[PDB]
C-alpha cells in the first residue's frame, strides 16, 4: 500500500494520485 | 517505527492537496 | 480559501486521532 | 460532513473520531 511504496522511496504527485478516490 | 509515523503525516497532507474534491481514504 | 486551509488541519488531526484505524476525508 | 461540522465550530477529539475508519 501507500506507506510501503512512498515512505521507502519518494513518490511524485502523479504516483500519489493513484491513492485518491 | 517513528520515521514511518512521520512519513504518514506528510503523505496525508500530500493526498489532501492532490486528491482535491475527490478526497481519499488513509488505510495504513 | 479558508475552508481549504481548515481542511488541511483537519486531515492532520484525523491522522493523529484515528491511528491504525485510518480515516476518510471527503470535501 | 466534517467540514460543515468542524470548520464552522471547533470539534473535540471525541467528535473528530466520528470520522475514523
Ligand atoms: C509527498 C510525499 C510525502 C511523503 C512521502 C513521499 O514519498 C512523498
Ligand atoms: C483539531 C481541529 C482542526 C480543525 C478544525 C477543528 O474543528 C478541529
Ligand atoms: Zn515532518
Ligand atoms: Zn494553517
Amino acid at each position: 500500500g501507500i506507506v510501503e511504496q512512498c515512505c521507502t522511496s519518494i513518490c511524485s504527485l502523479y504516483q500519489l494520485e493513484n491513492y485518491c478516490n | 517505527f517513528v520515521n514511518q509515523h512521520l512519513c504518514g503525516s506528510h503523505l496525508v497532507e500530500a493526498l489532501y492537496l492532490v486528491c482535491g474534491e475527490r478526497g481519499f481514504f488513509y488505510t495504513p
